Parts: structure tokens; C-alpha cells; sequence
């Protein structure tokens, strides 16, 4: 019934969130990655079948490779919201939780909608970063699409090397929007550069670069 | 046979790294579960 | 919209503000009048046909180079360093086949515009050096391997010693190097084309010169074109 | 699902949008002041079999043929009405075996109110399907795939082509290959997949338009065009609204428009 | 500052077609305005043909200054650029 498809969509969203966390540098165990649907229903759903979003929250730490490559990578806290509509109360509570439990970045997945007050409170949570995603747009992982090539964020040294090699200013590079779906998937901040290796029918392979806004 | 031996050595090293990372991950899993129990 | 776009002396395509539109013109840095449709010989066919065409085994006597095409046919069986060279060539060809079949062209299309017509160069060499008749060739296998390998690192699209420059240079010539390796294979050179030493050196020099002549010229107004 | 026709038809039925107005054939308003009985003689047997507020009655006759063609159940429509209307409307439905398929309703001066309720019901009751996808067709695609011997051999597979676009919802439907769904509108591609996919889709559309009549244009020209059209992070139209909103010189911009 | 040292010149070592056309035109104009010729002319009279003869023998006394997009430049002599 509709409960089964709700559970399936929630499981797909959870898998996409785990894949996103793994792609940004954090470590997620392979058993957790291939955690099947039946195990999800066993671990989350109760006797009547309703799911508890509060049981899906987890923590992550960067791999040594990612920590060496990116030095601004802290601890990640992902939390799903039971409340369909997220008010200023819930956003403030989440901000308080992040501030007290010293996390570098916190991802907050909501179900239906977020109030404008909460959005206006998002930028004032510095130095911690809060990012908001909707449940519906996380069902399918867009980075697995055939039309989406692989994006790789560059380190500060690599960005400096690129700018020196091409003798460019930052404003002279191709741009990518902050609200771009792939930019939001990678958690791009303003001033960061991604390397995009792409298929080419004239040379086989072609590496392009874009700078976030 | 030398190439096979080198491949086995690399697989064993990767397995050891994966085991260490799993050991590190289990502590985070336990802490997250405890904090979610506290939230309830 | 496209009037102020020009190729610059560093190879990039830029507008009047200096903003980069393309890091290399046409992703290959070539002129549009210098390419022709050519077939890449590693893409089509079956695995049996590919193995029969490209694999050279110096141990099994009925799957080796023919004895009437090479003057050194006697002291060739049993070598291990030469067999290692041939295995390295075959592994490179298999990597090229995997790359083209899985990433670049997934539907099997293999007739694409590329520079330096290799068939024309090969038949010109055959006509010039009179490569007819059953005469054995004096072109050793390591000479073939090292000549092709060195040729695949002198196709300069970008000049410089920076690591990013080398990565871009290797990226820009991937498809053309696949074409060259698919054509100038050891078994193919020894049996189908029957080149000798002078013909081989002439082919290598001609490929390098013609590739240098096929690059786009800085100052081109490619936007208006 | 791609090599089976029945599963493909199941997916097609689950994707296509179907409203109440599609299966409905006629709607009528009747006066009946008895909640437990009725005046109409044709339906009296069925309603008394069922039984064993306002006097205004609302019954609508639905076409049997198109209702069976869409593969829908009367109970499903009843649950949809019940969900959208809670307990504000009492609903009854004739069974499958009825000569004419009917479903009544009763409210719990209100003739105009019932008329507005009937119009609203006909307008926006969604039975199943993705909103925006007006029609769905089945198409066969000839695709060349390598064999187990390495040889390339043709093949035939089933695929759906729709009228109307909703990429995000259709991509999440089970049974759909979510990593290959394509739209001919690249604004939606930009909103869902990003700017690199937008570049690829823009090249694909331009190549289709150019190559339909048999013409051929070299790749680098269209590549340069779509790279200019996607270099700023968003879609830049070849118009005054796109070209003249740049940082170029005033003398260069004034000479266009 | 803007000049680039001769050892680290990264532009192409070949004479492009635009540079060839401009160099031939400038040299022909100079020859037609009574500039000394650096090659032995047998019976040639046309300034453009004399300029082409000078180019083929690498005797044109001109320097090409190639500009980079950032503002820097490289100086190349006509005698050290390969001409087809």
C-alpha cells in the first residue's frame, strides 16, 4: 500500500544521503552502504509500520585521504525531521544542538516545506554550516545520471596552481551557481573550484573547471 | 607468481585498512545510537 | 553573440573580457579544415578477431610472426624480454579497447573525424619505398615498439613543463593516440603493410609533421566562423 | 521491463495522469428527502441492498468502457473522494456487476453549493498518475549492444515517450531507469540535473535540429555555441536579454540593440 | 615586467598564417619605400616577391611580439620561427 511506497522512498533517500556523505569525503562503512530495504524496515519501522525519522540520524568522520586533501573537513551530523513543517523553533533547536555538540556541518532533511524565518536564520549559524534538503528530491541520486559527469572539488593548492598556470583571475573562469543541484550535492561554498572530467567525441577526454558563486 | 604475490600483499593491506576504519566507525555508530536514545 | 571570441596564444578560447569559454578550442585544439573521417580499428569486431589481429605469441609456433616476412625469423622464438614488450603493447591495446568501448563511444560507432589520414600515409610509404614483393623486412620488433611509443609523446598541442600542461596535453591526444596505436601495431606493420626501416622512420616523421600542421592558429576568430 | 510488454504497459498505466473527468460520462442532481430510501427505481434495489444532512442528491454516471480501459476500481475512486473530502460527504457506489456504473453522494439554499462541489470534483480529482503527463506512448528503440563474444549486435527494447514534462517525479517512479530519463526542455534539466547536463542536452537538441534534414556541421562550432550559452552558470539566451546583460563594453553592446 | 624571458617561452615555435601575412606585407611596404634588401635578387622587381624570397632564406629583420591575454608578451625573431 501507500505505507510501503513511503518506506521505499524513505529508504532510497537514506541511501542517497549516505552516498552523498561518502562522496564529500566522510567515511561510511560498506555494510551501511549496502544496507538492504528489509533491514531498514526492521531497524526503523515499528509494529504498525510507521517509521521513526529520529532513529535514522548518524555521524561521520573524514577519511585520512580526504582529511589530508581537504583540511577544512570536520565532523558531519545528519538528522531527519519528524515534523512535516519546520518552523523557527525547530531550526533554532537544531542550531543550538549543533553549537553545543561542536559539529562542523549539519545536514537537515525536511519533508514538506521550510518556513522563510528558518531560511533567514541559516546564514547566521557561523562558523558551523547548516544545509537543508527536501525528502522528495533525494529519492534519486542525480550524480548517477548519464548526463551528469563526475565533479571533484579542488583544494586551495590545486586552485592556486590552476590560476597560476592559466594566469587568470577568479572572475575569468566558467561559473557554477551555488543553488546548482550538483553544487548542493557536494556542499560547494563560494570561491571553490570543481574539476569536471568529461567525455569528448573529438579527443576522448576533456577536463573543464568551474568556480562556485 | 611474483605479480600474484604483490596483488595478495596489496589486498591484505587494503583489508587491514578497512578493518581499522570499521573499528573507528563502530564507535561513531555507538555514540550516534546513544545520542538518539537520549533524544527520545 | 559570438563576434569577440578568439583563440589565444596559450590555446584557450576567450572573449573580449578574458573570460575563458573553452580551455582548448574544440577540446582538441585542431583546425576545422584539417580533419577527415577515419575508422578506429580497436572498436569493432569480436574478441576472437581482435585477438587474432593484434596478439603476437613468441612461444607457440603457429601463432607467431610469419617466417617469410622477417629476416630474423630464426632467433626470435623463446625470447622473454621481447615477449614482455609484446605483452605490454597488447595490454595497452586492450586498455584502449576498453576505454573507447565503455566511456567514449558506447554504441560502437568508430568512423569519426580525426586529423592525419594514416591510410594515405601508409600507402604513400608503400608506393615510395616499393614495399611490394615477398622480401623479408629488417625492421625489428623493439624498434617498432619504441618508435610508436616515442611518437605518442611528441604530438605537442600545448608547450610547457607544468603538470597541468602535461595532463591537458595527454587528455587532448587520447583519441588520436588510440587511432595511431590501432593502426601502427606490430603484427599489422609486419604482415599487412610490410614496412621496412626507412619506410617506418618516414611514416613516423610524416605523422609528427602533419599533426603539427593540423593545429589551430592563434588569432583565429572561431566565434564568427 | 524493457524486454517485456505487459510490465511496460503496467508502468505506462501507472505513469499516465487520469482524472475523474476522464472516466465520468454524465453527472446529475436529484431531489430525495429520504436518507435511508430513494425515489429512483433503477437504483432502488442496489441502494436497499447496500443499506441491508441535506435532501439534495448527487449521482454521476461513469463510462464503463474507458473506466475498464484505464484499469481502475470503483473502490479506489471512492477512497480518493473520501480522502479529499473527509466525512463532509457521504458516498455510496454501485458494484461491478451493475448494468450502469454509478456512484452517488450526499451532503452532510444549497443547490448552488452542490453545483460548485460537483464542478470542483469533476475538475481536480486525481485518481492516479504523475500530474502534467497528459499522454504516454510506447516506443521501440533499436539499440546496438555488444554480445558475449564481443561483437556488436542490434536489439529492441521498450521505452515510453510522453506529452508534457515532469522530470523529478517520473525519475522516482519504480521500474523507470532513473539514470537515463531525458527531457527535451533544458530549463527543467538545469533545475534538476545541473549545468553540465544542460550543456549536453543543449548540444543534443541543436544536433537534432541541424541533422534532421541530412545536413552536417562540425562538432566544434556547436560545442562553442553551447559553451557560450552555458559559461555563466545559467542559461544565456541569444537575445538582447542575454547578450546585453554582460560586462562587455558599452560601445560593443550599443551596436547590437 | 611584462616581458617573458627567452628560456621560458611557451608559445608555438611555428609562424602562423596571420603572422606570415602581416610580416610579408610590412616587409613589402618597407622594400617599396627604399629599405635595404638582405638577399641577392636575381631579376625580381615586385616587393612582395622579394619579401617572400627574404622569408624563405630567413633574412627578414623583424620581431613578432605575441601578446598573452593577461598582458605579458613574448618576443620571437622572424629567423627563429619555423616557416613552411
Amino acid at each position: 500500500e501507500d505505507n510501503n511506497r513511503i518506506i521505499s522512498r524513505l529508504w532510497r533517500s537514506f541511501r542517497t544521503v549516505k552516498e552523498m556523505a561518502a562522496d564529500r569525503g566522510y567515511f561510511i562503512s560498506q555494510e551501511e552502504m549496502d544496507q538492504s530495504l528489509e533491514e531498514f524496515r526492521s531497524k526503523i519501522c515499528d509494529s504498525m509500520g510507521n517509521p521513526q525519522r529520529k532513529l535514522m540520524s548518524f555521524l561521520a568522520n573524514p577519511t585520512p585521504e580526504a582529511l589530508e586533501k581537504y583540511s577544512d573537513l570536520g565532523t558531519l551530523w545528519v538528522e531527519f525531521c519528524d515534523e512535516p513543517s519546520v518552523g523557527i523553533k525547530t531550526m533554532r533547536n537544531f542550531c543550538l544542538r549543533i553549537q553545543e555538540k561542536n559539529f562542523s556541518t549539519g545536514i537537515f532533511i525536511y519533508q514538506n516545506n521550510i518556513t522563510p524565518s528558518a531560511n533567514k536564520m541559516i546564514p547566521t549559524v557561523s562558523p558551523a554550516i547548516i544545509e537543508t534538503f527536501q525528502e522528495s528530491d533525494l529519492v534519486v541520486n542525480i550524480t548517477h545520471h548519464e548526463l551528469v559527469p563526475k565533479h571533484i572539488r579542488l583544494s586551495d593548492g590545486e586552485k592556486s596552481q590552476l590560476l597560476q598556470r592559466y594566469k587568470l583571475k577568479e572572475s575569468q573562469l566558467p561559473r557554477i551557481q551555488r543553488e546548482d543541484p550538483v553544487a548542493r550535492y557536494l556542499g560547494l561554498k563560494r570561491g571553490q573550484v570543481v574539476k569536471i572530467i568529461r567525455r569528448s567525441e573529438t579527443s576522448g577526454r576533456y577536463a573543464s573547471y568551474r568556480i562556485c558563486l | 607468481e611474483k605479480r600474484l604475490e604483490q596483488e595478495q600483499r596489496r589486498l591484505e593491506e587494503a583489508r587491514k585498512r578497512q578493518e581499522a576504519e570499521l573499528i573507528k566507525r563502530q564507535e561513531l555508530i555507538k555514540q550516534a545510537e546513544e545520542w538518539n536514545k537520549m533524544d527520545i | 553573440a559570438l563576434e569577440d571570441i578568439m583563440v589565444h596564444y596559450d590555446g584557450t578560447t576567450r572573449n573580449s573580457l578574458g573570460d575563458i569559454i573553452q580551455f582548448l578550442y574544440g577540446e582538441d585544439g585542431l583546425d576545422g579544415t584539417q580533419v577527415e573521417r577515419q575508422t578506429i580499428d580497436t572498436i569493432p569486431g569480436s574478441d576472437k578477431a581482435f585477438h587474432k589481429r593484434y596478439y603476437v605469441d613468441l612461444m607457440d609456433e603457429k601463432n607467431s610472426i610469419k617466417p617469410d616476412v622477417i629476416e630474423y625469423a630464426a632467433d626470435i622464438l623463446g625470447d622473454v624480454e621481447l615477449q614482455k614488450e609484446l605483452n605490454s603493447e597488447y595490454e595497452q591495446l586492450v586498455s584502449d579497447r576498453k576505454f573507447l568501448r565503455e566511456i567514449v563511444f558506447v554504441n560502437g560507432d568508430h568512423n569519426w573525424p580525426l586529423p592525419v589520414n594514416l591510410r594515405r600515409i601508409i600507402q604513400n610509404a608503400q608506393q615510395i619505398f616499393h614495399l611490394d614483393r615477398a622480401k623479408a623486412s629488417d625492421l625489428t620488433i623493439p624498434e617498432i615498439i619504441h618508435g610508436v611509443r616515442d611518437l605518442c609523446k611528441k604530438l605537442f598541442v600545448l608547450r610547457g613543463e607544468n603538470e597541468l600542461i602535461k595532463e591537458a596535453q595527454q587528455n587532448a591526444t587520447s583519441l588520436f593516440q588510440c587511432l595511431v596505436r590501432a593502426r601502427l601495431a606490430t603484427r599489422r606493420i609486419l604482415e599487412e603493410f610490410r614496412l621496412n626501416r626507412d619506410a617506418f622512420e618516414w611514416v613516423l616523421g610524416t605523422i609528427e609533421a602533419q599533426f603539427q600542421r593540423s593545429l589551430v592558429h592563434p588569432g583565429e576568430m572561431v566565434g564568427v566562423i | 521491463i524493457a524486454l517485456d510488454i505487459e510490465k511496460a504497459k503496467v508502468i505506462q498505466s501507472s505513469i499516465e495522469y487520469t482524472t475523474l473527468k476522464n472516466v465520468t460520462s454524465a453527472t446529475e442532481i436529484y431531489y430525495d428527502p429520504d436518507p435511508t430510501s430513494t425515489v429512483i427505481e433503477e437504483d432502488f434495489d442496489t441502494v436497499e441492498a447496500y443499506f441491508s444532512q441535506s435532501p439534495w442528491l448527487l449521482r454521476l454516471e461513469l463510462d464503463r468502457a474507458r473506466m475498464l480501459d484505464k484499469q481502475l476500481t470503483m473502490n479506489q475512486v471512492a477512497d480518493k473522494i473520501s480522502e479529499v473530502f473527509s466525512d463532509d460527504l457521504f458516498v455510496m457506489w454501485s458494484e461491478d456487476n451493475a448494468d450502469k456504473l454509478i456512484i452517488r453522494c450526499r451532503v452532510i439554499e444549497e443547490d448552488q453549493m452542490l453545483k460548485r462541489i460537483e464542478a470542483h470534483m469533476l475538475d481536480l480529482i486525481a485518481l492516479r498518475g504523475i500530474p502534467g503527463i497528459s499522454k504516454v506512448y510506447m516506443v521501440k528503440h533499436k539499440v546496438s549492444v555488444p554480445d558475449e563474444s564481443g561483437e556488436y549486435k542490434n536489439e529492441e527494447l521498450w521505452a515510453l515517450e510522453t506529452d508534457g514534462i515532469n522530470l523529478a517525479e517520473v525519475m522516482a517512479v519504480p521500474g523507470v531507469d532513473s539514470s537515463r530519463t531525458y527531457s527535451n526542455s533544458f530549463v527543467e534539466i538545469l533545475s534538476v540535473l545541473g549545468i553540465e547536463a544542460t550543456r549536453s542536452s543543449l548540444y543534443k537538441e541543436i544536433l537534432n535540429v541541424i541533422a534532421f534534414d541530412g545536413s552536417y556541421v562540425n562538432y566544434r562550432h556547436m560545442a562553442l555555441l553551447v559553451d557560450v550559452m552555458t559559461s555563466r552558470g545559467y542559461l544565456m539566451a541569444i537575445t538582447r536579454h542575454g547578450i546585453n546583460r554582460a560586462d562587455t563594453g558599452a560601445l560593443m553592446r550599443c551596436s547590437f540593440e | 615586467e611584462l616581458a617573458i624571458l627567452k628560456e621560458e617561452r611557451t608559445t608555438t615555435p611555428y609562424l602562423t598564417k596571420y603572422e606570415r601575412a602581416r610580416i610579408l606585407g610590412t616587409r613589402a611596404l618597407q622594400i617599396s619605400m627604399n629599405a635595404p634588401v638582405l638577399v641577392d635578387i636575381e631579376g625580381e622587381t615586385d616587393p612582395l616577391q622579394i619579401a617572400m624570397k627574404e622569408l624563405s632564406q630567413r633574412k627578414i629583420p623583424l620581431v613578432i611580439r605575441r601578446y598573452l591575454p593577461d598582458g605579458s608578451y613574448e618576443d620571437w625573431g622572424c629567423d627563429e620561427l619555423i616557416v613552411d
